[PDB]
DNA sequence: GGTCGTCTGGCGTGCGCGCCGTTACACCAT
RNA sequence: GCGGCGCGC
DNA sequence: ATGGTGTAAACGCCAGACGACC
């Protein structure tokens, strides 16, 4: 019942009790990002990718088909990719070119990175609603959700694990959002470790 | 670069702040960096030295110039000012003081020329001399004995030393105006003032007591924890430099804790319940610490006293019962018995100044703590905090806001607080102003302003006013100060009625808003079945239009009610109001809520302070001007006029006895607020033994008939034309805007037999004022798509059918009669296709256009292509209007100062002028002479040879400097008519 | 001239002066259409599509990769793919659904069609102007576009080169042009004719 | 390297002040 | 700065 | 009294860029 509005797709149980890895994805109007774990909530993959030429006034298929293969090149091989929800409709008269951006991410994304499903059918990106993350920790208030800046510095400085490979890297991206912050990095570790929490490990 | 300015902001703020001890170990730890050295002797060695030689020191400048030689750059003679300047409060044993001489003496040095190259202050000047004089007594200088006076042509007459003149004085004693100075400055060391709301409460009850305090101990708390963290925070941030660099915190330490925290537990109240910018906040943070500083740093370096004592010497030029041994005008007055020094503050770049809105816009939020939710249940008694950060959409980006908590502002909205806060600048003054002496000097005690109003930049007016030499803006400069000299009072009868009726549900009709318990409801509420498809799209279209009408009214009433609020503040006092100017030269008040450039409730709350009697011919023009204000007649002689007052004298009557309980005949007319402030003011002057004894205080306006268009027919000479705008003698007036109509219609009577739509709904719709606008701007820039957007809104109002399609409008008048407009008008053509030409040619060639005016202001357009090319279009299309609105601020400020010597209070709109029941008739000789004045020399022969000079001289290429000198040398042939009959006119400008 | 202006993206003029097959796509609110050709004006298939679970209700990106996998799996290999270009405006308060909906099927064909784009970057998928084909067949009234039937009229029911195999099948498909308004959907072949009369 | 004639697109008469809100609205059955 | 409004010459 | 919460798809014109020019 709860995993109907947790994740879109419909799919049997069974195959989600043996998942390894996970890469959650958040999109952005100027950044995007993502994470990898391994079923032992240990972090090996985590960046950020910046300096787009889109949302400046042109909607052409063609960069946004350069963009992503540049983008899609480094994502590692994982079981799942679970993508970043929102709750914009198109019943606003503005907020619409984010919208509009959002759904030709959405649907690249979800076209490639599918890569066997003209063969035998099986479904490998899905979606998350946030206001589900944001209600596991505890971060919503006036029907709204807040930073969680606080929640990732405390973990990074037994929830999740923690190698010494890239806690260098993301200190320094601490230190980065503390001039400048972006919420788009910080959303992915708390979407990874909600999945780990509710879909997995029940 | 970025962090060179950064050093050099920091330096010029922290020798200001007398933090220079303080912050002297940090130029030194920078020096002692080896790759970081780079970009440190730029500008600032001479900082730390003029902040040196500020105050008293004993042998700390020789650090400074061991640094500046191990360094090798040249001390360029601004060291050696500081060093004479600290030889001073101390014992010289003048040891090795020839040397000190032959090195000045020697190095390609000389005297005379760093007294006024380094600019230190009056005081430091001083010190300098006495050190110089105490060795070698012969050299001396006088800065100026003789000060400059103007020698224009123009300007002879107001400066001659010989005829007799009269000024005006004012009503009060000394003592009251030394109090009244007295009151103002410790209103505006405070920053804000509160005033009480207009709101009506009622029903106090428990629960409103006990929100009121719970907010006085959570603010008390709040104020507790503040102190705490801003002494922690500057504990932590003093540690960092002697292992670091750029202390941040030096500029923290400027104000005390107690002004921080009254600050920031000041902007908390005003931030509304959805979330704000957090660069906002930052920006104005900053911003706020800036005029907190400023005048707190005139308040500390002693400049108040002799302020206060300057001004107690000067206010006997204006004293009721004080004389001067001789009269002179207000600026030499002040510049004659010595005057203040103006601060020329520098604002700081942005990586200073929003780097620290940061860190207190991060020390708020972190340091304050609600105790959890402030239900009626007291269970959980924990700690959160009041501010969260939320990640939202505004406008077409992503932004992160700055958001408050909902037990916050349900605990806010249970009080009634009918307390308002105002910024001190906002407010009238209640001191006479300062005078205009310079582009620097201004009007404030305190807070400086500009000269010139600026959206955005714009640094090239300020850099031309500042090129020209100083005696060309002495006409101006004494204008605004003469229109500063203005006092003010409030009406009351009007002000009551006003309150009467804006507690009790308000009356639109006449301008004053309603509250939102009167909202429209929808006529059918919603139904959750589809009953009808139709139904629920119309249920929707319906019930989605109440929202934006409820918003506007909102709106609406808010504005009503803060200058409702700031008018009744301000009863029973004597208030100013100062001036400043755009860059054409017209000119406005500073106060934006309360001032006479506003609505008609805006304008009949004001009165003169000081009265006139009537004299004998004083009621005649009160009854004109009522008239005048009825907007009824507007193309009747003024006899005419005056015999209809004399028939609406029983309504007068009914209006200033009972308003709002007899017949309301003052309801209905164009100015009804007006209309009852001069129906009271009549009957008051009726009802009286000797009416011309009778003193008075309400302002009489004199408007001129289209003044645009009037100057066109003397720069080059009209015969036709000047008759069609009453520059030429006339018993009745002429009206452009009403002949071009009957032409305009004429078709419309004798066209709807070939049959249009568009043509038959009309029906009389058209009017002056439907194609007012329209027709005013053929001469100037417009095309028909700006006439169609004109020509639609003026339709909307009118309420007869929604089929809106203006075309036949825009279309009949700048294109179908636009020949009959040329024939209506024409020749003035020439000079809109001269100067449009002459524009296109400078622009295609980049560069921008600049000229003076005939008084001497230099005028320049900012329109830039998006260091930046010129838009050929934005400046060939703004010449011809901004060209003739410089023109007329000229003739203003030459009636204004023609009419200042014989003794009369003149303050102006454009274009209408405004005086006592008294003082009209010398005010309508002095206008219509100096309109002779200004246009009787030639003034498109120095424009032509004033381009030419600026733009003709490069000889870059044949082909196009060839081509601009034969279109600039081509001017125009004016016509036959001469200008010695505007003295005769009697409708020029009334 | 014309090139910069038929053709969104960029390409070399020797590419596009050898080709041998082209696949024209055109897609709509209900139902999609196609064709292909073979380098002589020869037709070799024309299909559209019945009906779909799309565009009826809710945005989601499952349905959408489900309908259009099982559409493209029925495609032959060919070495051009045009599609068409719609000029509507973002500032238009109105035709939101039609303009998110025509930019996801873009999204997903460019992503799905453009196959061995990772190892060789040469475009694959090309978007022609509507415009420009229609002042070339002078349908245009300077506004709108006319149907397009009288041309697949005229040709179809020397230079046409229809194979005889395809006669009875094609003639079978066009008799049932009385419902469902598919002849506005025949403008691929129109386009085809169009980039071949356009590109040698 | 320098043109570059022409062909397609983006503002549209000039200047100066104030207030408000970032879709909630509506339904819900406890 | 974007959007909706309102006022003055 | 309260959160919960769902279900809501209107047109010219002139001046800088672009394929052809040299
Ligand atoms: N809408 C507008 N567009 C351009 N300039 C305008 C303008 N309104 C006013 N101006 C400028 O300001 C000057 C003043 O125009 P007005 O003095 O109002 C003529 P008026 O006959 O007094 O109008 P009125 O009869 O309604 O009072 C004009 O000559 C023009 O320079
Ligand atoms: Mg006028």
């Amino acid at each position: 019942r709860f995993l109907r509005k947790l994740l879109k797709p419909d799919i049997e149980r069974e195959r989600l009790k043996a998942v390894n890895s996970i890469i959650s994805i958040v999109f952005g109007t100027r950044r995007i990002a993502w994470a990898h774990l391994d079923r032992k909530l240990t972090v090996l993959d985590w960046q950020q990718s910046d300096r787009w030429s889109l949302m400046r006034g042109i909607y052409s298929s063609s960069v946004y088909l350069e963009e992503i293969s540049s983008i899609i090149s480094k994502m590692p091989k994982a079981d799942f990719y679970v993508l970043e929800k929102t709750g914009l409709s198109i019943q606003n008269s503005s907020l619409f070119p984010i919208l509009l951006h959002f759904h030709i991410m959405e649907a690249m994304l979800y076209a490639l990175l599918n890569k066997t499903f003209a063969q035998d059918g099986q479904h490998q990106v899905l979606s998350m609603n946030r206001n589900a993350v944001g209600k596991h920790f505890e971060l919503m208030i006036g029907d709204s959700r807040t930073s969680g800046k606080e929640l990732v510095k405390q973990f990074l400085f037994p929830r999740v694990f923690f190698p010494s490979d890239k806690i260098v890297h993301y200190r320094q991206m601490f230190l980065s959002t503390e001039l400048q912050r972006v919420e788009e990095l910080y959303d992915s570790l708390l979407q990874a470790i909600a999945f780990y929490e509710l879909a997995v490990f029940d | 670069s970025g962090q060179q300015q950064r050093l050099l902001a920091f330096f010029k703020c922290c020798l200001l702040t007398d933090q220079l001890p303080l912050a002297h170990h940090l130029l030194v730890v920078h020096h002692g960096q080896r790759q970081k050295r780079k970009l440190l002797t730029l500008d600032m060695y001479n900082a730390v030295m003029l902040g040196w030689a500020r105050q008293g020191a004993f042998k700390e400048l020789v650090y400074v110039l061991f640094m500046v030689k191990d360094a090798g750059l040249t001390p360029d003679l601004l060291s050696y000012a500081a060093a004479l300047q600290c030889m001073g409060r101390q014992d010289q044993d003048a040891g090795t003081i020839e040397r000190c001489l032959e090195q000045m003496s020697q190095e390609g040095l000389k005297l005379q020329a760093l007294f006024t190259a380094v600019l230190l202050s009056e005081e430091d000047r001083a010190t300098v001399l006495k050190a110089v004089h105490k060795v070698k007594p012969t050299f001396s200088l006088p800065p100026q004995l003789p000060p400059p006076v103007n020698t224009s042509k123009l300007l002879r007459d107001v400066y001659a030393k010989d005829g007799r003149v009269s000024y005006p004085k004012l009503h009060l004693p000394l003592k009251t105006l030394q109090c009244l100075f007295e009151k103002q400055l410790h209103m505006e060391l405070a920053s804000r003032v509160c005033v009480v709301s207009v709101e009506k409460p009622t029903l106090p009850s428990k629960e409103v007591k006990h929100a009121r305090k719970t907010l006085k101990t959570l603010r008390d708390q709040w104020e507790k924890a503040l102190c705490r963290a801003l002494r922690e925070t500057k504990n932590r941030l003093e540690r960092e430099v002697y292992e670091g660099r750029f202390s941040l915190y030096p500029f923290l330490c400027l104000l005390d804790e107690r002004e921080v925290v009254r600050m920031l537990l000041q902007v908390l109240q005003a931030l509304p319940a959805q979330g704000e910018s957090f660069t906002t906040l930052a920006r104005e943070l900053s911003a706020r610490t800036f005029s907190r500083h400023v005048v707190q740093r005139q308040r500390v370096s002693g400049q108040v006293q002799a302020l206060q004592n300057h001004y107690r010497k000067y206010l006997c030029l204006l004293a009721s019962d004080a004389e001067v041994p001789e009269p002179c005008l207000p600026r030499q007055y002040w510049e004659a018995l010595g005057a203040p020094e103006a601060l020329r503050e520098q604002p700081w770049p942005l990586p200073v100044q929003m780097e620290l809105g940061k860190l207190l816009a991060e020390m708020l939020v972190q340091a304050t703590q609600m105790p959890c939710s402030l239900d009626k249940p007291h269970r959980s008694s924990r700690l959160v905090p009041v501010l969260y950060h939320v990640y939202s959409f505004r406008n077409v980006q992503q932004i992160g806001i700055l958001k408050p908590h909902p037990a916050y502002v349900q605990l806010l909205e249970k009080a009634a607080e009918p307390t308002l806060t105002f910024e001190a600048v906002d407010v009238p003054m209640l001191c006479p102003p300062l005078p205009w002496t310079s582009p620097h000097s201004g009007a404030f005690l305190l807070s400086p302003t500009k000269l010139m109003r600026t959206v955005e930049g714009a640094t090239q007016h300020q850099e031309l006013l500042e090129t020209c030499p100083p005696t060309a803006l002495h006409g101006a400069l004494d204008a605004l100060t003469q229109l500063g000299n203005c006092a003010w009072r409030v009406n009351g009868r009007v002000l009551d009625l006003v309150l009467q009726l804006f507690q009790a549900k308000g009356c639109p009709q006449l301008g004053v808003p309603a509250p939102p318990s009167e909202a429209p409801q929808p006529p059918e509420a919603h139904l959750p079945h589809s009953a009808a498809p139709a139904r629920k799209a119309e249920l929707r279209r319906e019930l989605a239009h109440c929202q934006k009408v409820a918003r506007e009214m909102h709106s609406l009433r808010a504005e009503a009610l803060y200058r409702l609020s700031l008018a009744q503040h301000l009863r029973d006092r004597v208030f100013w109001l100062p001036h400043n100017m755009d860059f054409r030269g017209r000119t406005y008040p500073c106060p934006p809520h309360f001032n006479h450039l506003g609505s008609d409730v805006a304008r009949a709350l004001l009165e003169f302070a000081q009265g006139r009697p009537l004299g004998p011919h004083g009621l005649d023009w009160l009854k004109i001007h009522l008239v005048n204000l009825t907007g009824l007649k507007k193309r009747e002689p003024l006899r005419k006029r005056l015999a209809f007052a004399e028939e609406v004298m029983d309504d007068i009557l009914d209006s200033a006895d009972q308003p709002l309980t007899g017949r309301k005949w003052w309801m209905g007319a164009e100015e009804p607020w007006q209309t009852l402030a001069c129906c009271m003011e009549v009957a008051n002057a009726v009802r009286a033994s000797d009416p011309a004894a009778y003193v008075s205080h309400l302002p009489v306006h004199q408007d001129g008939s289209c003044n645009g268009l009037q100057h066109y027919a003397a720069l080059g000479r009209d015969s036709v034309g000047a008759a069609s705008v009453n520059l030429e003698p006339s018993d009745v007036p002429q009206d452009v805007y009403s002949g071009v109509a009957a032409q305009v219609e004429v078709f419309r009577r004798q066209d709807a037999q070939r049959g249009m739509r568009v043509a038959q709904v009309l029906e009389g719709f058209i009017t002056r004022k439907v194609v007012k606008q329209t027709v005013m701007t053929v001469v100037y820039g417009v095309t028909r798509y700006g006439g169609r957007l004109q020509i639609e809104k003026r339709l909307r109002e009118l309420s007869d059918f929604p089929q809106e399609f203006v075309w036949e409008a825009s279309h009949y008048l700048v294109r179908q009669v636009f020949k009959s407009l040329q024939e209506m008008f024409s020749g003035t053509r020439a000079i809109q296709h001269w100067l449009t030409e002459s524009a296109r040619l400078i622009s295609h060639m980049g560069s921008v256009v600049e000229w003076v005016t005939p008084l001497g202001v230099p005028v320049i357009q900012p329109y830039r292509l998006d260091s930046r090319k010129p838009n050929t279009r934005k400046q060939k299309n703004g010449f011809p209007p901004n060209f003739i609105h410089s023109l007329d601020s000229s003739h203003m400020m030459l009636t204004a100062l023609h009419c200042y010597r014989k003794g009369l209070t003149f303050v102006s709109v454009h274009d209408c002028y405004w005086t006592h029941a008294a003082d009209v008739s010398v005010m309508n000789q002095v206008c219509r002479e100096q309109f002779v004045r200004l246009h009787s020399e030639p003034i498109l022969q120095d424009l032509s040879r004033f381009l030419v000079k600026r733009f003709c001289s490069e000889p870059q290429k044949i082909l196009e400097a060839s081509q601009l000198k034969e279109t600039l040398q081509a001017v125009p042939k004016p016509g036959a008519f001469d200008l010695e009959q505007v003295k005769r006119s009697t409708y020029f400008f009334s």
